């Protein structure tokens, strides 16, 4: 008995290719479509949320997670994969941060320890890469706001706005065209919005839509008051309802 | 292809070949079965005497669990033997544990939890046998047939080894014309019957007759060896149905 | 064990050590030389619990003698006390602590100055013109600290050193049957014969 | 083509392991269905005896996992029992732990991301199996949560799993249409149980005595399931109607 | 841990990944060793395709393990580090307990029984690396001149040469090395040692390394200049 | 063919290759015989050579006071079998100050062999062994198989051309069963029917071996001129 | 607190002529003020022509005894049923003895 | 068993070599070209970003050069994933040499280590090599300003000037043919901006696809300074030299 | 691949059958065993004459009364003559006595087949081992990476053992003297060596009970090639 695959399941071809982080990233282009959007006072993440069966319940399923107050993550690929890596992340921020330093991890940080839990399944014993490629966006006091792709190899990079998935290629010139150092929040929403609708097929609303932001702090969804310091989440995900309100005026 | 090189490895049909390959060890091996009774269970098994110097009564294949639980299996010996040392441990633990004697479905998931993680790894082999077993606990008898797989079900009667389907088929009789019950010494008797009518099936060799049974009232509860008198009645009983 | 000294002077180190070796009601040797050479410019000498003291000393000297075949090079005399300032605070919190005190005198060739370090059991490193350990600083720090000048010359030192050894031999209880003296500076360490 | 036999990445990005395993949950032949009430949670099986050997009341795809969740499965015996003994020590670890009965959908996610470790582990396979789990959950109300072998999990207003999945699904689909709501507007269970069996019937198309089904039910506090003769009085009501 | 036995036999009797070792040592650039009356000489190959190098600080060819034995090497150079640390390690672990410096051959024989270990250890490849190990014994004038190979088999050497084109070189020692009357001088035993590497080498500029060792713990590395003059001397000789 | 990798495979057909050429190494080794009455165990052991200037090959191992056995094939994995059972034999003693039983020394044999038989890395013992002795029980003689597979018998033999002895004590049955208190005519039945496994080669002073254990008798083993009483 | 130790009482006798040797024991068995058994041998034959008597605290005698016989046995199994001579024995029940030189057998021993 | 899927990453070809060592420098080949420059007052580290695209957040990026310490940094060729788990490792090293001898750690021993770590993994634990190419530049009070150069193999060299990464002959014989020994700081930023710019695959080399660092003794009297370069201040360096 | 401990359809373990060939590969080996004692030869084989041929250290003490003789893959021995030595010595140290000659051997070979997937791979190396004890006198072993050991009379291993063992299978008797033995050695080894023999490149050695486990100098052997050659030219 025992785990006898003490042994690296990925290594290089005679060609310098590493074949299972290649076969992940194909895995990543299958997936559905998402993206973000960096604005001057804010971020913006999105996604379709494809629907395995009419039947289900999409609000049970959440493709755009908190990570911290401050950070918020979406995915496309895999999303068994997704769901087991946000858990690995949200505890990664405890146990090597905020345990240390009494306070949550900035962004590049937190960025820069799942993609170590992702580098290690490219080289470790017995496993297989991670079928996913991340995007978080996020906010810090010292780095302010920033939006950060990470890739099954565990690379990551920073972007003013991107795309990956299904129709990565499109939509990332869709934003090369629309994008400026100028933009306001609401503008970014906007503009995620409309970039998202060339990918969607189907229905395009407030229910089928997953959309969150990380801008202002949010006092309101703290849970507390009485300490000054404290102001709450920057980490905010929209309604259904919020949603609806700005398809009209698209 | 190549699925079946290894266990554990799913094939494109959904099926683990490996554990199919350990079914051909079972349907291999001697005959053996179980009938469940009014108050109890009884179980038999064929024995071939290869050879005269064989020392009669002196090679016993049915093992017990605990004191309560009977146990018989086909195919690969030893296989059996192992799964039984670990019943015995997994009975040993709950009494310890929970002080009363283990429950028969409870014991009956025991051994299928632990058959069934030998179909999980490629470093181990799945068992080589098919396990009829049982006995009698507070809620009365239950008999149990296990299989290479780590499935198990209930039965009101068992049958495995090479002539399983003559076996089952004198079966499907007994349950047919005794729906309000059989007895448990009618059982010790029918049993010996099909393994005669069994032997059909694996005739160049003669065979030797092995019985045991669980009964509350016959044998208050506990597993017993059938011997003597009661095991040679019932041998003449076979004898007599055959001619 | 019990008498080690060290003065650092102008161009040099000096270091004292006691000769006797003693167990129970016997004086079992009276030529003992309580220190070890870790490189070619740096003398460590050693006083404690028996056994412990040689012990800790050659495993120091190894991994220094280690450290220079390794690297082609004589590691400065701050980066070995150092070094055994952090074993000894290992030490402390260990199974069986060494329970050994200990004087490092070096020559640093970069800096061209003489470095005198006093490290006790507990890994509690100072560096300082004049050291001591056990009870012999209670006579000697009040003697340097009247007698002692950072100019002095080597043969100076040694009739200061003299001052202590007189002083020692005049007030303590124990006879530590005189002490070898050797001398770390520019051109390496050398033992005097006549003390 | 060892990449075929193993969990790792084929070319195309895909688990063919993954893929078969899928393969094997409909190895017994038997179809799941489940449906939320307004206080209850009904999901039925069917219950295939073929062999007149087996003893019938042994024979079950349906798992009491804790007092409040229930379990059935799709796929075969072993690995069901399997998935069930560690869903029970899981259940029960939770409450142990955290002073509270452990929600459908939280063991659901558990059990899912245990089969997400097989598919990105060698030495584990993926067990063979469908989980659905359900409840009366004291916050969410009514619950059904699926699993499977790529360790995918979600919600469901209903659900049916199974070799005629689909024409059972589109037929729940069309009823939800209809009726407008997310759940069926019953008060009793009874009444639940009744409704699941008769579109099963009109689904499949086929007719079903008392042993030819097996039913769970989740209440407030309590999971259970019903006997042949409870399924009995079942029939005669949806037959006088 | 990882136990894969990558060191195994074949059909004919043969360890395959310790002959594939062998080959990496055959494709390192060329050690020879040489032993006169009262001093050791190594000489190493330092190949020419790489100029812009920094030779302050890059690597020097020949190790000193203790201050009375060195070590070169053909073969891996990462490889090489690991033998040399380990055998700095025992060098220094036998003067603690036996209060002696090791004799050239038990540190030849403790690097020889590493390569060994490695031969038939469980997930490990055997080392890349065949050396040559020269020095005198404490308190001790005769030299001593030993080599080692992936095998774990080791022998002393009159004079021996290991690495690319060393079977040319062998050649060339095995004619010119007198056994009844070896190199008599410092300067007979390295200009041999020069002569055998420049049926090899290529140029006599920065391509030959010499280090010469003299008994108890004399050991000097000769510069550019100083084999440059051997190289005049040879070559003005040959043209006759 | 695909199926006789390693131990942990079956083949298509239900079989353990493995198991099966581990069988074959029993068969290329030397024949020994075993046989037993009323009150006395005998084993009688052909041994084996390299050359004439060898030695021959011990077949016989006491593991025991009133047990012990014989071997045929790979001889180290007799020494690992032999030693684990008088080891069990030991703790039966010291623990439970309790002669082994030769039935329970059986299935010890049965299930440490078995493990081998089903993990991956290992591999199957290359050794049969007929194990002799006198307990609580009387007389007792067991054929192991690596396999796992032991069977208790009044007779048996193993090894090279082992089918000539088993047939000349499946005949001779009812003759050497009654040899009761008589431990020279019982060695002489034994010595009869290693004969017939013999072709060119005859039993001379130092190719015999030959053991007994019985109800005065603890195990012991005669070679040399002890077994010229016999030739 | 649990004590480990107890005294058994008793004692014995060596004494070695030319060409025989005698070892001696009183069969008493005590704790404090109580007599356990009139009859209780301490003086074993431990094969190979050795007697063997280990007195002070029977526990520990019982358990070095019992090991000594057990190394005779293994002593015949590992080299060739040769005979254990009386001085390789006393060398071997040294290593019984200082085996457990942190919790030792209590008891004076003789062969 | 598992033996059937085990690559057998740690073994010799029949010619001698490591096949996945030499496959890793494969890939390492294809990576965005880096170069260092030793001069006598100081060293240059310049290197390639690859394929940038327009929307890449370029002031706030790290992806070719790091610090180790305040006296040695590196320039990456490869996987970047890989390299971040060595950068941490040789980080740590650094301060284990400084907490035990209260001296920063000299240039080699810190390159020796982390070579020592990539040569473990060639020869046992069966697991894939670190696909990546360093040039360590630093600086220590013993040998001075030094360039090194670590690979998959765990071998290394010392060098006066060296590139790693994508078009290393083409480069090599280029800064084989301008540098010289008595060369300044600000004429070997030079010759690292004009080599970059010949052996590009892109068509101009602009500020937005270069990361750049200097490690002088620029700094106030016998210290040295390390200094990356920000966007602007490359924008202006490659205006100085005249490359745009 | 395949597994390191898998079994032929033979009945033979293949990594053990293999480890047999390079065994062949080696260099020759003899040992003669009489009542006057056991003589050991071997052939050194340098590779090139530059090698000094004194370093090749092929005979081995294990004790005073016990000494060994190799041949094949030989750096394999060290860790076996290592593990023959502390079990000697820790037999002495456990019951103050020599150890017998057949305990040290099967010591030794309980080593040899604890490889598997313990040591990767079996020894590539078979030792002759030459001993005397009170109870068997005096005796030689060969011992095999199998974990077999025979007693033999006389034993030839290596390149050239199969002609050599034919050759001791006429001349051996049970009368032989010491001297005799000695000469036989040299003999059957200066007929299988490639190489003319001599002092350098064969080597000597014996075991007596008096004088136990001597190595012969390059004199004392030079004497006794001398005394041969004069030998077989007399007749
Ligand atoms: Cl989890
Ligand atoms: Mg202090």
């Amino acid at each position: 008995m025992t785990d006898r695959y003490s042994f690296s399941l990925t290594t290089f071809s005679p060609s310098g290719k590493l074949g299972q982080i290649d076969y992940a990233l194909t895995a990543v282009k299958q997936g559905v479509t998402s993206l973000g959007i960096k604005a001057t006072n804010g971020v913006v993440i999105a996604t379709e949320k494809k629907s395995s069966s009419p039947l289900a319940m999409s609000e049970t399923l959440s493709k755009v997670s908190l990570l911290t107050p401050d950070i918020g993550a979406v995915y496309s690929g895999m999303g068994p994969d997704y769901r087991v890596l946000v858990d690995k992340s949200r505890k990664v921020a405890h146990t090597s941060y905020k345990r240390i330093y009494g306070e949550y991890p900035p962004t590049k940080l937190l960025v820069s320890e799942v993609a170590k839990i992702m580098q290690e399944a490219t080289q470790s014993g017995g496993v297989r890469p991670f079928g996913v490629s991340l995007l978080i966006a996020g906010h810090d006091e010292f780095n302010g706001f920033s939006l950060y792709q990470v890739d099954p190899s565990g690379s990551y990079f920073p972007w003013k706005a991107t795309a990956i998935g299904k129709g990565s290629v499109a939509a990332k010139t869709f934003l090369e065209k629309r994008w400026n150092d100028e933009l306001e929040l609401e503008d970014a929403i906007h503009i995620a919005l409309l970039t998202l609708k060339e990918s969607v097929e189907g229905e395009f609303n407030g229910d089928t839509i997953e959309l969150a932001i990380i801008g202002d702090e949010n006092p309101d969804l703290l849970g507390y008051t009485g300490i000054p310091t404290d102001k709450g989440p920057r980490f905010r995900k929209l309604t259904s309802q919020e949603i609806n309100d700005r398809l009209e005026a698209l | 292809t190549g699925y079946d090189l290894s266990n554990s490895v799913f094939s494109p049909d959904g099926r683990n070949f490996q554990v199919e390959y350990a079914v051909k060890a079972v349907e291999n091996g001697t005959t053996s079965i179980g009938i469940k009774c009014n108050d109890g269970v009884v179980f038999a098994v064929e024995k071939l005497i290869t050879s005269k110097l064989l020392v009669p009564q002196k090679n016993v294949k049915i093992q017990v669990v605990d004191r309560h639980i009977g146990c018989v299996y086909s195919g690969l010996i030893p296989d059996g033997r192992h799964l039984v040392n670990r019943g015995r441990e997994e009975a040993a633990s709950f009494k310890k544990l929970y002080k009363t004697p283990i429950p028969i479905p409870a014991f009956a998931d025991r051994l299928g939890q632990y058959v069934q993680a030998h179909t999980l790894y490629n470093s181990v082999r799945p068992f080589g046998v098919s396990t009829i077993f049982g006995g009698v606990d507070k809620n009365g008898a239950h008999l149990y047939m296990l299989e290479p797989s780590g499935s198990y079900w209930g039965y009101k009667g068992a049958a495995t080894g090479k002539g399983r389907q003559s076996a089952k088929a004198e079966l499907e009789k007994l349950v047919d014309h005794h729906p309000e019950g059989l007895s448990a010494r009618e059982a010790v008797k029918q049993a010996a019957k099909i393994i005669y009518l069994a032997h059909e099936d694996n005739k160049e060799k003669d065979f030797e007759l092995e019985i045991s049974w669980c009964s509350l009232s016959e044998t208050n509860g506990l597993h017993k060896f059938v011997k003597g008198d009661l095991l040679q009645e019932a041998i003449d009983f076979a004898q007599k149905e055959i001619n | 064990m019990d008498i080690i000294l060290g003065i650092r002077v102008q161009d040099s180190v000096i270091l004292a050590s006691s000769k006797a070796v003693t167990r129970g009601i016997s004086v079992l040797k009276d030529s003992d030389d309580k220190t070890r050479q870790l490189s070619p410019h740096t003398l460590m000498s050693f006083a404690g619990e028996a056994g412990d003291t040689v012990q800790f000393a050659e495993y120091i000297q190894a991994n220094i003698q280690l450290y220079s075949i390794r690297e082609d090079y004589e590691l400065s005399p701050q980066a070995v006390s150092s070094f055994v300032r952090q074993e000894l605070a290992k030490s402390i919190r260990s199974r069986r602590p060494y329970q050994v005190n200990v004087l490092i005198g070096g020559y640093d060739k970069k800096k061209n100055k003489p470095e005198l370090y006093q490290i006790d059991y507990l890994g509690t490193k100072v560096e300082l013109p004049y050291g001591a350990h056990g009870y012999s600083g209670f006579y000697t720090f009040s003697l340097l600290d009247h007698h002692y000048r950072p100019d002095m010359t080597t043969e100076e030192g040694l009739d200061l050193l003299k001052l202590c050894v007189q002083e020692l031999e005049k007030r303590m209880p124990m006879d530590f049957k005189g002490v070898i003296v050797k001398i770390v500076d520019k051109d390496g360490i050398r033992q005097v014969d006549d003390f | 083509g060892y990449d075929r036999h193993i969990t790792i990445f084929s070319p195309e990005g895909r688990l063919y392991q993954v893929e078969y395993a899928f393969k094997a949950t409909n190895q017994t032949n038997i179809n799941s269905l489940a449906v939320r009430g307004k206080d209850c949670t009904v999901v039925i099986s069917q219950k295939k005896v073929p062999d007149k050997l087996l003893d019938p009341t042994t024979v079950s795809y349906i798992f009491c996992i804790s007092r409040t969740i229930g379990m059935v499965v799709n796929g075969p015996i072993p690995d069901a029992r399997n998935a069930a003994l560690r869903a029970k020590a899981e259940a029960a670890e939770f409450r142990y732990k955290y002073g509270y009965d452990m929600p459908c959908d939280v063991l659901a996610k558990r059990m899912a991301n245990l089969s997400q470790i097989y598919t990105q582990r060698a030495y584990m396979r993926p067990l063979g199996v469908i989980l659905t789990f359900v409840s009366v959950d004291e916050e969410l109300g009514p619950s059904i949560y699926k699993t499977d072998p790529a360790g995918y999990y979600v919600g469901y207003k209903a659900t049916a799993t199974g070799p005629k999945q689909q024409e059972i699904t589109t037929n729940l689909e069309n009823h939800f249409k209809k009726s407008k709501i997310d759940h069926i507007n019953e008060e009793s269970w009874e009444k639940v149980v009744e409704f699941a069996i008769t579109h099963m019937i009109d689904a499949l198309g086929t007719e079903f005595s008392k042993n030819d089904l097996e039913v769970g039910v989740a209440t407030k506090d309590k999971f259970f399931t019903l006997s042949a003769e409870n399924i009995e009085e079942r029939l005669v009501a949806i037959a006088e109607q | 841990g990882y136990d894969r036995a990558l060191s195994i036999f074949s059909p004919d009797g043969h360890i395959f990944q310790v002959e594939y070792a062998l080959e990496a040592v055959k494709r390192g650039t060329c050690a020879v060793g040489v032993k006169g009356k009262n001093c050791v000489v190594l000489g190493c190959e330092r190949r020419s395709t790489l100029k812009l190098q920094d030779t302050r600080i890059t690597p020097s060819k020949v190790s000193k393990i203790d201050s009375h034995v060195v070590l070169s090497f053909s073969g891996l150079n990462a490889d090489s580090r690991i033998l040399i640390e380990k055998a700095r390690v025992e060098a220094q672990s036998h003067r603690l307990t036996l209060e002696d410096p090791v004799t050239v051959e038990y540190l030849t024989r403790y690097v020889a029984g590493v390569q060994q270990r490695y031969t038939q250890s469980g997930g490990v490849r055997p080392f890349g690396v065949s050396t040559l190990i020269a020095g005198f014994d404490p308190r001790d004038d005769e030299p001593k001149l030993y080599q080692t190979e992936p095998s774990g088999i080791y022998s002393s050497w009159s004079a021996q040469t290991i690495g690319r084109n060393s079977k040319t070189v062998r050649e060339f020692l095995e004619k010119n090395y007198d056994r009844k009357e070896p190199p008599a001088t410092v300067e007979e035993c390295v200009k041999l040692t020069v002569r055998s590497l420049l049926e090899v080498v290529q140029t006599g500029a920065k391509n030959i390394e010499i280090t010469v060792v003299k008994p108890d713990s004399d050991i000097v590395a000769l510069s550019s200049e100083e084999i440059n003059q051997y190289v005049t001397q040879i070559e003005q000789e040959k043209q006759e | 063919n695909n199926y006789d990798g390693d131990t942990v495979t079956f083949s298509p057909t239900g079989r353990l290759f493995q198991v099966e050429y581990a069988l074959e190494a029993i068969k290329q080794g030397s024949v020994t015989v075993g046989l037993r009455s009323n009150t006395h165990a005998v084993l009688v052991a052909l041994k084996r050579n390299a050359d004439e200037l060898s030695s021959y090959q011990k077949k016989i191992i006491k593991c025991d006071e009133h047990m012990g056995l014989s071997l045929a094939g790979l001889a180290p994995d007799a020494r690992v079998l032999s030693n684990y059972l008088r080891q069990q034999c030991n703790y039966s003693s010291l623990v439970f100050n309790r002669k082994l039983a030769v039935e329970r020394a059986g299935h010890l044999l049965c299930d440490k062999a078995q493990k081998n038989t089903q993990s991956y890395g290992g591999r199957p013992y290359g050794v049969g062994l007929l194990i002799i002795g006198y307990d609580k029980s009387g007389a007792h003689l067991l054929e192991f198989q690596p396999s796992g597979n032991v069977t208790e018998l009044y007779g048996t033999a193993i090894g090279a051309r082992s089918q000539g002895a088993k047939t000349y004590l499946e005949r001779t049955l009812d003759t050497f069963i009654k040899i009761d208190g008589n431990p020279d005519e019982l060695i002489k039945a034994g010595v009869e029917a290693i004969s017939q496994s013999l072709r060119d080669e005859s039993l001379t002073v130092d190719n015999l071996s030959i053991a007994i254990v019985g109800k005065d008798t603890p195990f012991t083993i005669y070679d040399g001129e002890a077994v010229a009483k016999y030739i | 607190q649990f004590n480990p130790y107890g005294d058994n009482g008793g004692t014995i006798l060596g004494i070695a002529g030319e060409d025989f040797a005698v070892l001696a024991g009183d069969t008493r068995n005590i704790t404090d003020y109580s007599i356990n058994s009139r009859y209780e041998p301490k003086v074993f034959d431990c094969g190979d022509n050795i007697v063997m008597s280990a007195n002070g605290f029977a526990a520990d005698g019982d358990a070095l005894v019992k090991r000594f016989k057990n190394s005779v046995k293994w002593y015949h199994f590992d080299h060739n049923d040769k005979k254990l001579s009386i001085n390789s024995a006393a060398r071997n029940i040294q290593h019984l003895l200082y085996g457990k030189r942190f919790f030792p057998y209590y008891v004076h021993t003789i062969i | 068993g598992s033996r059937r899927y085990d690559s057998r990453t740690t073994i010799f070809s029949p010619e001698g070599r490591l096949y996945q060592v030499e496959y890793a420098l494969e890939s390492i080949s294809h990576a965005g070209t880096a170069i260092g420059i030793m001069a006598s007052d100081g060293i240059v580290l310049a290197a390639e970003r690859k394929v940038t695209s327009t929307l890449l957040e370029q002031d706030t990026s790290t992806e070719k050069l790091y610090k180790l310490n305040d006296k040695i940094a590196v320039a990456v060729a490869g996987l970047t994933a890989d390299a971040e788990i060595l950068i941490n490792t040789a980080r740590i090293h650094a301060q284990n040499y400084l907490k035990t001898y209260n001296e920063d750690i000299p240039v080699e021993i810190l390159v020796r280590r982390l070579s020592d770590i990539k040569q473990g993994y060639t020869q046992h634990g069966g697991l894939r090599p670190f696909g990546v190419s360093f040039i360590y530049a630093g600086y220590d009070d013993r040998y001075g300003y030094q360039l090194y150069t670590s690979n998959p193999s765990g071998n290394y060299t010392g060098w006066k000037a060296i590139s790693v990464g994508a078009n290393t002959s083409a480069a090599q014989t280029l800064l084989q043919m301008d540098y010289k020994d008595d060369m300044k700081v600000d004429d070997a930023i030079e010759l690292a901006l004009k080599t970059l710019s010949k052996t590009t695959d892109s068509s101009a080399l602009t500020y937005d696809r270069l990361e750049f660092a200097t490690i002088r003794k620029g700094a106030n009297d016998g210290e040295v300074y390390q200094k990356i370069f920000k966007p602007q201040e490359i924008k202006d360096i490659l205006v100085k030299t005249g490359i745009t | 691949d395949r597994g390191v401990s898998t079994f032929s359809p033979e009945g033979r373990l293949f990594q053990v059958e293999y480890s047999l060939e390079a065994i062949k590969l080696g260099s020759t080996a003899i040992g003669i065993a009489t009542k006057e004692g056991v003589v050991l030869g071997v052939e050194k084989r340098a590779t090139s004459p530059l090698l000094e041929s004194d370093s090749i250290e092929k005979i081995v003490e294990i004790d005073r009364h016990i000494g060994c003789a190799m041949s094949g893959l030989t750096a394999d021995a060290r860790s076996m003559i290592e593990h023959a030595r502390t079990a000697a010595v820790t037999h002495n140290l456990y019951y103050d006595e020599d150890i017998n000659v057949e305990s040290l051997t099967q010591s030794v070979c309980d080593l040899a087949l604890r490889f598997g997937e313990l040591m990767s791979r079996p020894f590539g190396v078979a030792l002759l081992i030459a001993g005397h004890d009170a109870d068997d006198g005096y005796q030689l072993f060969h011992a095999e990476p199998s974990g077999t050991f025979y007693r033999y009379n006389a034993k030839a291993i290596g390149s050239g053992s199969e002609g050599a063992q034919a050759e001791l299978l006429n001349e051996w008797h049970s009368s032989l003297t010491l001297k005799e033995a000695e000469l036989l050695v040299l003999k059957i080894l200066k007929q299988v060596m490639e190489e003319k023999l001599d002092e350098n490149n064969a080597q000597l050695s014996c075991i007596t009970k008096q004088d136990g486990f001597k190595i012969y100098d390059n004199e004392k052997t030079a004497e006794l090639i001398k005394e041969l050659k004069e030998k077989e030219a007399a007749e």
